[PDB]
């Protein structure tokens, strides 16, 4: 019964400046846990569908960096302990979205980036030719 | 059957033709004015209601990163152009 | 006496008009706050200040109505006047989002609820609470002492004048989410269960009472046992 | 014989937690990591700084909540947020836990220049996985 | 309050090397070309040789930041093999595990 009656909505102002056009957004997430990337993939893909963004997903090959350390504090060279860091990848490839839609979607999925997961988002912007290049001065 | 807003006024003052049309932008912040502005921030002072309001508060205070992430946030190289 | 004080103030205001000084919200709010002493004598003069604000163009804030509410809410029979002052104040404030303009803006809701309990009007209390829930008006409730007083008078009026099926929905929505109840509201709740002939809930009220710090209240345990037996 | 992080067998009377009972080779197999951040991922920077901060926070919390920690800390970093999740006992009064939470969150936020939050879970006693 | 006197000497070497980096870079640029006269480069040789010995960056040693061990250090974490393993084996280094393959 104790429900709000009216809710103040954040102010979104439509500008007079034209919006940016992104041909592609390549969201590459990196993590140590495949299951965490599976859950993030599900969240990010479901978020794109609700917002009407076209999204494709694939899994780039994982990278395992291994290195060797001495096991003993002193001598015993032939006895080593080997360690590794596993970096797993998921790539969300979004297409044909405006700059305003990219700001909302990236903010929404970047704020919800799980602990231990990094993101490299490569944005491909569409631009027209500069006016000086349209015709030769010579 | 009579509303309170209908009746006798005091009539000492008169209707403002318009609100002040040109503000004193460079008015100094006296201690009396700075302190009164703190009494107006205490009337809407309430504890955080949920985790979203804590992020909003940290974002306004500057503690929390602004999203989407910009690796150059807060770093303009003195407004220098590429040709410099 | 009021007449002497009311003649000096009108002289300051006329002086303020001679010196080409325009009054602000705090000018009128100070008059209403200072007339609290005179009570009945200042009731109509106080309403003359409010009507002047509207004409001049100054907008009454939550404090402007808090001061008028406190001035009219003198000990006595509120039905004669206080009834139609609060009903008109809420029709004006209906569906209005408020911004902080006066330091006393965080006292209106506590004052307005205090009269709804006195008048025993539950429809008015829902309108007062409805105003608190519109937009960001919930931030004007006040400090913790004012928050607990507001919800105590609000819930104690629900248990009294509301159906028990709705009362138990507010009991779940408010406690402990909004405030922790005083032992006298646990009692007011039991008296509501009795009037509704729903005593299968008494063992739950005792379980909740312990979870709210009322394990060792004498007035409460006696109340629970007497109803049960 | 290997020694690293191995609670050795006793006479069946030494209570160990789930973390203490698992040697290093079970890390990533049966037990997770006590800190999660991006510094150790391929192509990421500042692993050295994140590691020093973690060592300090573990010592800081050990001495700030003396006798109260019932397990190792879980350190989470998201963006510039730092979350410290600790399992504590129910011996200290609640007032002292609120004082220390307010104090620690404030002091650590000014020390490392980031918003720091402390999440406390209380248990009546140290959770025992097995008796070695 | 550094681990030992040897770590304290490296701290000072890193501080002095940082303070003289720009000056040494500029003088070295004069010595590292075949464009300027030898008479000018011979003077630049003497100028960089007269700078404080602890301004020279080759004297900086990558010691373990927690134990000051001068060898067996992993650059990425700036820890000795012993200290790194202690943290790694207790699951305190994010994403690091024992490697079997
Ligand atoms: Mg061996
Ligand atoms: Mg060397």
């Amino acid at each position: 019964v104790d429900v709000p009656k009216d809710l103040t909505k954040p102010v979104v102002t439509i500008s007079d400046e034209p919006d940016i056009l992104y041909k592609r957004l390549s969201v590459l997430v990196k993590g140590h846990d495949k299951a965490v990337l599976d859950s993030y993939e599900y969240f990010a893909v479901l978020a794109a569908k609700e917002l009407g963004i076209s999204i494709k997903v694939h899994e780039p090959p994982r990278k395992i960096e291994r290195f060797t350390l001495l096991q003993s504090v002193h001598i015993y060279k032939k006895h080593r302990v080997q360690y590794e860091m596993r970096t797993l990848y998921r790539c969300l490839e979004l297409e044909h979205l405006t700059g305003s839609t990219a700001d909302v979607y990236l903010e929404y999925i970047q704020r919800n980036l799980p602990e231990g997961v990094a993101m490299e988002v490569t944005k491909t912007q569409l631009e027209q030719l500069p006016e000086h290049i349209k015709e030769p001065i010579w | 059957r009579k509303n309170i807003f209908t009746g006798k006024r005091l009539n000492i003052f008169d209707m403002m033709a318009v609100t002040k049309e040109a503000p004193e932008t460079d008015t100094s912040p006296s201690l009396w004015d700075v302190e009164f502005a703190k009494q107006l921030a205490t009337v809407n002072e309430q504890p955080l209601q949920n985790g979203f309001e804590e992020l909003i508060q940290w974002t306004k205070e500057g503690k929390l990163w602004e999203f989407p992430i910009n690796n150059e946030a807060g770093f303009d190289d003195d407004g220098s152009e590429f040709h410099e | 006496k009021f007449e002497e004080k009311w003649s000096k103030i009108l002289e300051l205001l006329r002086h303020m008009v001679a010196q080409k000084v325009k009054p602000n919200l705090q000018t009128f709010n100070t008059i209403l706050k200072c007339l609290r002493r005179f009570h009945v004598f200042a009731r109509s003069p106080a309403l003359q200040v409010l009507r002047e604000m509207k004409a001049i163009g100054i907008e009454p804030s939550l404090a402007t109505y808090h001061h008028i509410i406190r001035l009219f809410d003198q000990p006595g029979d509120p039905l004669k006047r206080s009834s139609f002052i609060i009903y008109d104040i809420m029709n004006e404030l209906m569906g209005k989002r408020f911004s902080p303009k006066d330091p006393d803006d965080d006292k209106f809701f506590q004052s307005a609820m205090s009269i709804c309990s006195s008048l025993r009007d539950l429809e008015l209390a829902y309108q007062v609470h409805g105003l608190l829930k519109t937009g960001d008006n919930w931030k004007f409730i006040g400090p913790d002492q004012h928050r607990n007083f507001y919800y105590s008078k609000f819930f104690d009026l629900i248990c009294l004048m509301e159906q028990i099926d709705v009362t138990l929905k507010w009991y779940e929505d408010l406690i402990p989410s909004a405030y922790f109840p005083h032992s006298q509201t646990m009692i007011h709740l039991l008296q509501a269960l009795d009037v509704a002939n729903r005593l299968e809930v008494i063992p739950k009220i005792w379980k909740d009472s312990k979870e709210y710090g009322h394990t060792f209240r004498s007035d409460l345990r006696e109340e629970i046992l007497m109803l049960m037996a | 014989k290997n020694r690293a992080a191995r609670v050795r067998v006793s006479k069946g009377d030494k209570p160990v937690t789930y973390e203490e009972a698992h040697a290093p080779h079970y890390i990533a197999h049966r037990k997770g990591w006590l800190s999660l951040h991006t510094g150790n991922l391929d192509g990421e920077d500042h692993a050295a700084e994140r590691t020093v901060e973690d060592v300090f926070l573990r010592k800081f919390m050990w001495g700030t909540f003396p006798g109260c920690l019932a397990d190792q800390l879980v350190l989470k970093r998201r963006g510039n947020q730092l979350e410290i999740c600790a399992v504590v006992l129910r011996q200290l009064s609640p007032h002292k836990y609120y004082f220390l939470v307010g104090y620690s969150e404030t002091l650590l936020s000014y020390f490392y220049k980031c918003p720091v939050r402390l999440h406390l879970q209380t248990v009546p006693s140290k959770v025992v996985y097995k008796y070695l | 309050h550094y681990v030992d006197w040897r770590m304290w000497r490296d701290v000072k070497r890193r501080k002095m090397a940082y303070e003289y980096a720009d000056e040494r870079l500029r003088i070295n640029s004069l010595r590292k070309n075949t464009i300027l006269p030898k008479i000018l480069q011979d003077v630049a040789d003497e100028e960089i040789a007269a700078l404080p010995r602890d301004s020279c960056p080759v004297r900086i040693r990558n010691r373990c930041v927690m134990t000051s061990r001068p060898r067996g250090v992993k650059r990425r974490w700036r820890l000795s093999r012993i200290v790194f393993r202690h943290l790694a084996d207790h699951g305190q280094l994010s994403g690091i595990q024992r490697a079997t393959w």
